[PDB]
């Protein structure tokens, strides 16, 4: 029991510092999203004129 | 959408042409329209019977 407590301490630090980092790059998959968003309303925008 | 917009705008020019064109009939009728009445007229009075 002390010895899974030990090791679910460094696997849920590990988790947490590991999806901190990660939300970053969420972020960025994102934001890539959004830019890519930009050109779908210029195109559609350009589909209307 | 350019591509569009310069097909239309340049429609409005073949409009224009065909306008100006389709005057040219408008004002050239008018002015055989009035010949026309002239010898019908000078022509009954020569010999209307």
């Amino acid at each position: 029991l002390d010895d899974l407590l030990v090791d679910l301490d460094h696997q849920r630090q590990s988790a947490c510092n590991l999806e901190k980092k990660q939300k970053k790059f969420d972020q960025l998959l994102a934001e890539e999203k959004t830019i890519s968003a930009k050109y779908a309303e210029e195109r559609d925008r350009a589909e209307a004129e | 959408a350019r591509e569009k917009e310069t097909k239309a705008l340049s429609l409005a020019r073949a409009l224009e042409e065909a306008m100006e064109q389709k005057a040219e009939l408008e004002r050239l009728n008018k002015q055989f329209r009035t010949e026309m009445e002239d010898l019908m007229s000078s022509k009954d009075d020569v010999g209307k019977s």
